[PDB]
DNA sequence: GCACTGTGCTGCAC
DNA sequence: GGTGCAGCACAGTG
């Protein structure tokens, strides 16, 4: 699935992604777990993120596969294709 | 009713081809003053309807036609709202002709038009505008005929020409310096229209002054003055809503009077949407707020959770809008009362404030408020007086103060107001003495070139005939060259969408830009004073 | 960065006659409506309030007969009311209960502990600011000991960059600097600014003077002014009268009172991403075809000429029509900092062209990717009063020029006079309605009753103030004034 | 006509 | 020091 970091991203505005992402079709999910296969971070940096995999793995089975750890950019662009867009490398941190 | 129809008579005879070289031909000076005039009329969006007719056409389109009688005269455009269509045409589908006609023809067809195709509409002010070469041969048998019947329609007339009037300054007489489109310098002079331009003029001249006694002369430009005024609007003109008061002294003393905005910065009046880069569209966009709190966590706040405050020096002080509401000054409606009176030269003009200047008459079709008016008027006058008056627009206005002070004029007399500051708006400094600075004390040379520099950069020459000071740089009559520029743009963004910018055309420049004959004389002195 | 000093001897307790006040109740007043005026404008250059000549001493150092009041700080409106508690003579007597007056004291260890106080500023500091209060003028007279150290340490303040201003009061006998103070006020750096004020028998003079010793000289601009295109000097902008607002209402929060840090966001909703000027376009549809223009291109196509002013030319001052105004006047000065030997020219043709009674006309671009205006440079000649207060400071005085766009044209209709008779009786009725004016007389009730509700509020009380409306006019008494002449008046309609 | 919904703009401000 | 952001009195226009 698809889950969002609400820090630093606004609640209001991760409502309303979390709104027009769940009537794109594709799942997305509101709390932090496992099954989420794709998380987007907030032009946040690569220890920030890593401190967040962290609290993550806290909230979440140990062990398990971390999702896309990607950037705005990919979901943008996921967005203006009205699909899930090719990862590349200007995504993840 | 606020509406209004106005014709365009063009020349497009052979002389208006035939141009000297470094002037521009009088067709495209005329086209140019159109375009900005149709400029002005369409990007205000304005309600009124134009009509657009040809003379010295080599074809010919017109329901008065028949024989040879309103022939070569072609109505290009019929009587109706603007658009881009028509600007377009007098950019490229607008070319010169080799023929000639009588401009009487063309006023007659442009009157007829205006009897048939108005019916059924309700405007409020009726106007022509005419350009041609006065050099074109014409017949003139039917001239009363046209007076009776346009003096019946009640329509207002206005002439521009490639030429000024009759007169012997240095603005209508070639002097040293080429002529300059749009400047305030010289013109053509007395030496290049002909004998049938004078017969034209002398024609022209008598239906004005038929019409409207001394006044119909002022109705008669040059291409270039035509640019840099509003006079070809002036028949277009919307008077502002009156705005009643009753001006009181004491609880006794009371007089009904109007007030008018006669000084008011204009502004555009249209703000730029942001649009899409690529849909161009303004709702796919959406502008939101950001509440988070003061902190480093950034936390968000809802709405709900914010509460107005205020600011007082050391400490914050929360509000509501019902505390606003309920504790607010409020004033007593709309006012306008004498406080008192003081001297004129008590009252500097560096003191004078907010961003309007009101005139004030009596109330309409009121005689003894308009004697009340006139006497306080004379008096203030005699005594060297203005009053201080309390202002208020209405019951949710601020209660302004300001001065008044009388203004009479040939064909009325006023009162004049101007809002005054209060305490806290002053900001006092100190500074150092000029006239005694022990460092700063310029030489006696130095004084003499400035005086030099001064007497050679005036902008306005005494004439001594009469003894009377003749402006030579009227800024008062120069429009706003912003709204020209704004226009200009928008009309070479619709009619070509892949180009830059274009520049800034040269009678712009001109028309910002003093006579050449100050800079002639300044240039020597400018020199002398840049050695010291 | 500003310090208030005060003596508290007997002599500041004795009024010169009845009608007067004792100096203290003019300094306790003036103190108020400064921290007043400046709670209307910023919170800018915190205050500072100490007194020295008292029998207690609150001071760190603990120099005897030296009482610190109130530290540098923002004004509050605790501290407000506490210096308003002073004023009356009951504020007297309950200040000589705990703090005593009367003592003696070195004026040394006194500016020892006003450098403490500057000291204690750990912010941005702008101009350090001592401002004394006294009507005394030779303090350490009887000991030559007191005034030599009194002058090193004066001496050591100005070496570190410490401004001093000091208002001698009314005094009987009157007042003379150069007996103790000639060699400790900080003497300007000019004799034109070496003028000496006088000493102030009432309140508003000593207002006026205080607040323009404390009005930093804030330039709006610094534009050069061209000549011709090689001469190019370089002027300040001053606006001396602006429109006062209200302040701004602040986001806060509900419970904490914590003011809510607000932003903007931009973005699209087809995408969610966010936009900039640059992701964005400008837009106008006129009749059904939308133009559409770059941002930059916008403020391009604003833009006429470079920032500055070009000369246009003289024109005598008779032409300009004083019926002809759009927007506040403002300030020009010279600049020698920015342009090499600005003033002396500046100055030359100011005394030049008030000379030949003309003013300058000249195009005018505030700043980057504006129209210019015509404007009017018309020279005002510097002029003071008999409290040496320059009430006009010298310069040129900018004024707008309206285009023909500006002005509107009016309804004219058949202009009538009155008989002479009745101008006669209107006169007599403006006599009787005659006073003397002052750009200062008035006040905005708005803002007076805004900040009374504000006072009340953090004062905890449920007694709002009531402003005494000047702009009201004293209907009955000019009723009494007039009499029978308007009666007189209202039989000729 | 009341409430309001944009500009430009100028005091803010290192 | 400097764009922009907001607030808001007035204007016109029904």
């Amino acid at each position: 699935a698809i889950y969002l970091v609400e820090p630093r991203m606004g609640r209001s505005r991760r409502a309303f992604l979390t709104g027009l992402a769940r009537s794109k079709g594709f799942r997305v999910l509101d709390a932090c777990s496992s099954e989420a296969t794709h998380v987007v971070m907030e032009e946040t940096s690569a220890e920030e993120a890593v401190s967040w995999q962290e609290r993550r793995m806290a909230a979440a089975p140990p062990g398990c596969t971390p999702p896309a750890l990607l950037d705005i950019s990919w979901l943008t662009e996921s967005l203006g294709a009205g699909q899930p867009v090719p990862v590349e490398c200007r995504h993840r941190l | 009713g606020n509406k209004a129809a106005v014709v365009l008579c063009m020349d497009v005879g052979f002389t208006m081809s035939n141009s000297i070289p470094g002037i521009e031909s009088p067709f495209e000076q005329a086209k140019k003053v159109i375009t900005m005039f149709v400029q002005r009329q369409v990007f205000a969006e304005n309600k009124d309807e134009i009509a657009l007719v040809l003379f010295g056409t080599d074809g010919t389109d017109n329901p008065l036609s028949g024989g040879d009688q309103y022939q070569n005269i072609t109505v290009h455009r019929h009587l109706m709202l603007p658009d881009f269509d028509l600007l377009e045409d007098i950019e490229s589908k607008i070319q010169p002709g080799s023929q000639q006609a009588d401009f009487l023809d063309a006023l007659i067809v442009s009157m007829d038009v205006i009897q048939h195709e108005t019916i059924g509409k309700k405007f409020e002010k009726r106007h022509i505008e005419i350009f041609t070469d006065l050099s074109s041969r014409f017949s003139k048998s039917q001239l009363d005929i046209i007076i009776h019947s346009l003096k019946k329609c009640d329509i207002s007339l206005q002439f521009f020409l490639p030429f000024s009037l009759g007169k012997e300054d240095g603005s209508g007489d070639r002097g040293d310096g080429p002529f300059r489109l749009g400047g305030h310098g010289p013109s053509f002079p007395l030496k290049g229209i002909t004998e049938q331009q004078k017969e034209g003029l002398e024609i022209v001249k008598m239906v004005m002054i038929s019409l409207e006694g001394e006044d119909g002369l002022d109705e008669i430009y040059s291409f270039s003055e035509s640019l840099r005024k509003l006079c070809v609007f002036k028949k277009i003109e919307r008077h502002s809503i009156h705005w009643p008061c009753r001006l009181t002294i004491g609880s006794n003393l009371s007089i009904r009077i109007a007030a008018y905005k006669s000084i008011l910065q204009e502004r555009v009046k249209k703000t730029w949407t942001v649009v899409d880069a690529k849909t161009l569209k303004k709702e796919d966009i959406q502008k939101e707020t950001v509440y988070c709190l003061n902190d480093d966590d950034e936390t968000e706040v809802l709405k709900e959770d914010i509460i107005q405050g205020f600011r007082y020096g050391s400490d914050i002080v929360p509000f509501s809008k019902v505390d606003e509401e309920q504790m607010k000054y409020k004033s007593e409606g709309k006012c306008f009362s004498v406080l008192g009176f003081c001297k004129s030269s008590q009252v500097q003009r560096r003191f004078f404030m907010g961003n309007q200047v009101l005139k004030v008459f009596a109330a309409r079709d009121d005689e003894a408020a308009a004697v009340a008016l006139s006497s306080l008027i004379h008096a203030l006058d005699d005594l060297d007086m203005v009053a201080i008056v309390r202002y208020a627009y209405d019951k949710r206005a601020n209660p302004q103060v300001g001065v008044a002070f009388p203004h009479i004029k040939h064909n009325y007399e006023c009162l004049v107001y101007v809002q005054l500051p209060f305490m806290e708006d002053l900001r006092q400094y100190m500074f150092s003495s000029l006239k005694n600075s022990k460092k700063y004390a310029p030489t006696e040379a130095q004084l003499n070139a400035v005086d030099a520099l001064i007497d050679s950069m005036s902008l306005a020459k005494k004439d001594e005939k009469t003894d009377t000071l003749e402006d030579l740089f009227p800024t008062t009559k120069i429009p706003n060259p912003r709204f020209q520029r704004l226009f200009q743009c928008l009309l070479h963004r619709a009619l070509h969408p892949r180009e830059p910018l274009p520049p800034i055309q040269q009678h712009i420049w001109n028309m910002l830009n003093p006579p050449a004959e100050v800079t002639t004389k300044s240039q020597i002195p400018l020199s002398k004073i840049k050695t010291l | 960065s500003l310090i208030f000093l005060v003596d508290a001897s007997k002599a500041m307790f004795e009024s010169q006659s009845e009608d007067e006040l004792t100096p203290f109740d003019m300094s306790i007043q003036c103190i108020q409506s400064v921290y007043i005026s400046k709670i209307i404008s910023s919170d800018r250059d915190l205050l500072a309030v100490v007194f020295y000549g008292t029998e207690k001493d609150k001071n760190s150092v603990n120099f005897k007969n030296i009482y610190v009041l109130q530290e540098l700080d923002n004004p509050g409106a605790k501290r407000i009311l506490e210096l308003d508690q002073f004023k009356g003579q009951q504020g007297q007597k309950r200040f000589q209960d705990m703090m005593g007056h009367g003592s003696d004291y070195s004026l040394s260890e006194v500016l020892w502990v006003c450098a403490n106080l500057f000291s204690d500023v750990q912010f941005k500091m702008s101009h350090k600011r001592i401002m004394l209060f006294t009507n005394e003028d030779n303090p350490h007279g009887n000991d030559s000991a007191k005034a030599s150290r009194a002058r090193t340490k004066a001496g050591d303040l100005r070496d570190t960059g410490i401004f001093l201003d000091l208002m001698h009061l009314k005094k009987p006998g009157g007042f003379d600097i150069s007996l103790f103070y000639r060699d400790i006020i900080s003497i300007a750096e000019d004799e034109d600014l070496r003028v000496h004020f006088e000493e102030s028998s009432k309140l508003e003079d000593l207002l006026r003077k205080v607040r323009a010793k404390e009005t930093r000289k804030r330039a709006l601009s610094r534009l050069k002014l061209k000549l011709n295109k090689d001469i190019v000097i370089s002027v300040g902008i001053y606006n001396l009268v602006q429109k006062a607002l209200k302040p701004p209402p602040i986001k806060l929060y509900r419970e904490t009172n914590e003011p809510v840090k607000t932003k903007t966001r931009t973005f699209n909703t087809s995408t969610g991403g966010l936009l900039l000027p640059s992701d964005t376009k400008r837009s106008q549809i006129y009749g059904s075809r939308q133009i559409i223009l770059e941002k930059e291109e916008t403020e391009e196509l604003k833009r006429f000429d470079d920032p500055g002013l070009m000369l246009m030319g003289f024109k005598p001052l008779v032409l300009l029509k004083k019926h002809h105004y759009l927007r506040p006047s403002l300030f020009v000065y010279p600049e020698e900092s920015l342009v090499i030997g600005s003033s002396t020219l500046f100055s030359a043709l100011l005394i030049k062209c008030l000379e030949k009674e003309v003013a300058a006309l000249c195009r005018y671009t505030p700043r980057r990717n504006i129209p210019p205006y015509f404007v009017a440079l018309v020279p005002q000649e510097e002029e003071l009063d008999d409290q040496k207060i320059q009430v006009t400071p010298p310069g040129f005085q900018l004024v707008f020029l309206p285009f023909a766009d500006d002005k509107r044209k009016m309804p004219f209709t058949e202009k009538i006079m009155a008989t002479p008779e009745q101008v006669g009786k209107m006169k007599a009725i403006v006599e009787k309605l005659r006073f003397t004016y002052r750009s200062d007389s008035f006040e905005n009730p708005v803002l007076q009753q805004h900040f009374r509700n504000l006072e009340a509020l953090a004062l905890d009380l449920m007694e709002p103030e009531q402003a005494v409306d000047l702009t009201l006019p004293k209907v009955e008494a000019m009723n009494k004034r007039l009499g029978s002449l308007v009666d007189e008046f209202k039989e000729l309609v």
